[PDB]
């Protein structure tokens, strides 16, 4: 009942990429910042010759709401 | 002798202002107010002096504010946190400027709040009430104080007064690298929203009371008795005797000759060039050939100032 | 009566003008110059300065030495990382010849990068980028395209970029040409390599490639404040409406600074054609002390309808001789 629906944080990824098909949290070493893990399985990547390989994005909560791709594999 | 010079220009200003305003004599009517003038026109006057960012007659300046986040501006957009949408009503636009030809300058002015960092802005126009077409671009600088900018959308406003479309608008998003520009979701942090002084479209048009500098394309086809640009082909071998300039061996520099009667600044308004064009030359230096370009040589147009 | 010698007053004013912009007192010697040979390399420079129909200060009155530099082909470095794709187009240049045409970065005045268009019909939109950290790309300018049925020649003022490239000893630079991004591909046909043209004519198929046109000041030149006399300098003059006009029908404003231009502008006077940048920079038959830059003035007056109007050209800022 206590979820804030007045001012929720809206994160977005590339359109048509199914951004949000899988979601999770990120809590790394020690008392650091926290992040949102969002899946976009139909997302086009920079991988050579790979069409719609998909990617997992690291979005920052701290401020600014900006998302950064996680480089899992750059090869073709 | 120094006070006699100043008195002659004033009488040229008198004849200028009356000609620019199309007035024969200053008016004299009923008088309001004995205190400070109404702030509806002081907001216009305070917005016209606010510079941050042919036709010598006067232009009547009027403005129109935008629509709130109410009035159906919420059924279509709202939540693109990296963009700002602005809408106007045509029923009030074609009232300040009846005929689209009267419109002279129509610049869209906004209000900046953020003072830290620098961001990149792209401007679009409303098409098919869904599609947006590119317009202009402008980079912004980290000014410590609230800054006031302006975008010249005259060509857009002119076409909108010819159409019967009673609903139009603009869009201000950010740079697309192939989403930046706005980092807050309130939409009211980077620009003023649902608040006074919100973005307005400053208009500068010519009244119906009024309506009711050509170059070589007129100065060479007609015989002017006034300030017209005359033709003059200058040869290096023939008119100068210079064989040290390989290219070119002659060009059209031209000149301005003509009177300019009734208009200020100088004691005698002269026939001076308005537009000039550079000339590339080729000459040698001992054994080294240098291709250089002189600035402002070819006289295109001529004005009187 | 006036007469036709006015044309000769212009010619003798052009004579002293060209020599002053080149910072020369007398024409150089041409007996140390070989008559006949004129390279087509300098003819391509002269043809590219006159070509631009498309595309968008004390030191700015003198002459600028125009030199150009072609780009690096796709046969060495432009294929090693990205090659060519429908998403972007890459152009690369050196620096050993950029810092050779313009040795010192300060000499650079205007540096426009010129390309060669092919027929594109209706519409395309182009965005230009710069190479940063040898990997990151930063926005520059944008330009909408018109349906030219014929090959067109453009130019992009990248002066601020080239100046920064001359200050660093960066041994390799280049540009990138992608298209517009509508967010919330590229269809431009520019003269390229096409990769596959061979034979005898292939060597000439590298001509007309993107080049960077440079306009700098030669090193040989280098090196009311320029005059002890009251020259054609703009004089102060404060005009009040109630005091100097007696007009009480204008509420706002109640005064402004309408200056004026006072001073003579003669030429070809006795004794070394040195001071030519203020006396007669237009080389006109009769130079006049006229305003160059003017500023509009907004006004507020009554007639039951208060009308806010703005007058064009009222405040005189500077004064020139032309
Ligand atoms: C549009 O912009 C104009 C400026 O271009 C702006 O005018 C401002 O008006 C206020 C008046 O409300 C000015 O404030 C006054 O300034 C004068 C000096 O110029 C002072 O003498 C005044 O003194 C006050 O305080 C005294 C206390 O002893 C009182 O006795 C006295 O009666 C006065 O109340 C007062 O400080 C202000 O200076 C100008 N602005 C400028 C830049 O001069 C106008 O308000 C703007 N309007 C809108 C609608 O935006
Ligand atoms: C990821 O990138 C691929 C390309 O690498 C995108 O696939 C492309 O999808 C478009 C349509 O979505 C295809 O274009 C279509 O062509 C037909 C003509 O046959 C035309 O009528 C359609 O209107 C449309 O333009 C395009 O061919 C296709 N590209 C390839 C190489 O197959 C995909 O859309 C991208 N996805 C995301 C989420 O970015």
């Amino acid at each position: 009942f206590n979820l804030d629906v007045d001012s929720p944080a809206e994160y977005s990824g590339p359109e048509g990429s199914y951004f949000g098909f899988a979601v999770d949290f990120f809590v790394p070493s020690a008392s650091s910042r926290m992040f949102l893990l969002v899946g976009a399985p139909k997302a086009n990547t920079t991988q050579p010759g790979i069409v719609e390989g998909g990617q997992v994005l690291k979005c920052d909560w701290s401020s600014t709401r900006r998302c950064q791709p996680i480089e899992f594999d750059a090869t073709g | 002798d120094m006070e006699l010079v100043k008195r002659k220009r004033i009488e040229a200003i008198r004849g200028q202002i009356l000609s620019k305003l199309r007035l024969a004599s200053p008016p004299s009517q009923g008088e309001v107010p004995p205190g400070p003038l109404p702030e509806a026109v002081l907001a216009l006057y305070n917005s016209t002096r606010d510079r941050v960012a042919a036709d010598y007659y006067a232009k009547e300046v009027t403005r129109v504010l935008m629509v709130e986040t109410h009035n159906e501006i919420y059924d279509k957009f709202k939540q693109s946190t990296h963009s700002i949408y602005m809408f106007f009503q045509t029923s009030e636009l074609r009232e300040a400027v009846p005929e689209p030809v009267l419109l002279s300058r129509a610049e869209l002015r906004l209000l900046r709040l953020k003072l830290k960092v620098e961001q990149h802005v792209e401007l679009y126009q409303k098409y098919s009430q869904n599609s947006w077409r590119y317009l202009s671009n402008r980079l912004l600088a980290p000014s410590d104080s609230p800054e006031w900018l302006s975008f010249d959308v005259t060509g857009v406003v002119r076409q909108w007064l010819s159409r019967g479309g009673e609903i139009e608008g603009f869009r201000l998003s950010a740079h697309c690298s192939c989403i930046n520009g706005f980092t807050t979701g309130r939409r009211g942090d980077l620009a003023t929203i649902h608040g006074m002084n919100r973005p307005f479209l400053l208009l500068m048009a010519t009244p119906l009371e009024r309506a009711q500098a050509l170059d070589t394309n007129y100065c060479f086809s007609s015989t002017e008795k006034n300030c017209c640009v005359r033709q003059l082909y200058i040869d290096f071998r023939k008119d100068l005797g210079w064989k040290w300039i390989h290219e070119p061996k002659g060009y059209h520099a031209n000149f301005c000759l003509g009177p300019c009667p009734y208009p200020g600044a100088s004691a005698a308004p002269c026939c001076v060039p308005q537009a000039l064009e550079p000339l590339p030359i080729v000459y040698y230096v001992g054994r080294k050939p240098k291709v250089e370009q002189l600035s402002n040589m070819i006289v295109r147009s001529c004005k009187c100032s």
